[PDB]
């Protein structure tokens, strides 16, 4: 259940990113997407977790990207 | 639709904090945590320990509260300090970084660290 979530949301989380225009970076892309597709194919917790810290570090390292008040 | 494109990206990424902090884990919260007090990474947080961590310190609370000694404490993790450098890009040593001498230090500090477990 907490795999469905976790999993969902890494979808959301490359979604996110996506429409900030991360694909004009061509290998920061594709790192996204590969952590994407690991946490989809993550058959543990631990490996979806870990995975999701660098995806979700990529979008905390954009300045302005996300507004401060939604953290 | 361009301001529409803007209150969807808005609105899907109050989702995507939600969703996350309702996953409630503790490495998530403690990068998202960290990047609500200005404390963010520079670039990806590396899955290997062949890639080195780069993480932006504001000020020597959030400096004190993350380290402690050679270790830095991150995304529920240690990571052992490699190198700090001031706003300047200069080399800052660690036993520069103190409640007297902070205010001579160029702020923010980036921290670059390996994962030490």
């Amino acid at each position: 259940s907490k795999m469905s979530d976790v999993k969902c949301t890494s979808v959301v989380l490359l979604s996110v990113l996506q429409q900030l225009r991360v694909e004009s970076s061509s290998k920061l892309w594709a790192q996204c997407v590969q952590l994407h597709n690991d946490i989809l194919l993550a058959k543990d917790t631990t490996e979806a977790f870990e995975k999701m810290v660098s995806l979700l570090s990529v979008l905390l390292s954009m300045q302005g990207a996300v507004d401060i008040n939604k953290l | 639709s361009e301001d529409k494109r803007a209150k969807v990206t808005s609105a899907m990424q109050t989702m995507l904090f939600t969703m996350l902090r309702k996953l409630d884990n503790d490495a998530l919260n403690n990068i998202i945590n960290n990047a609500r007090d200005g404390c963010v990474p520079l670039n990806i947080i590396p899955l290997t320990t062949a890639a080195k961590l780069m993480v932006v310190i504001p000020d020597y609370n959030t400096y004190k509260n993350t380290c402690d000694g050679t270790t830095f404490t991150y995304a529920s993790a240690l990571w052992e300090i490699q190198q700090v450098v001031d706003a300047d890009s200069k080399i800052v040593q660690l036993s520069e970084i103190s409640m007297d001498n902070s205010p001579n230090l160029a702020w923010p500090l980036i921290v670059t660290a390996l994962r030490a477990n």
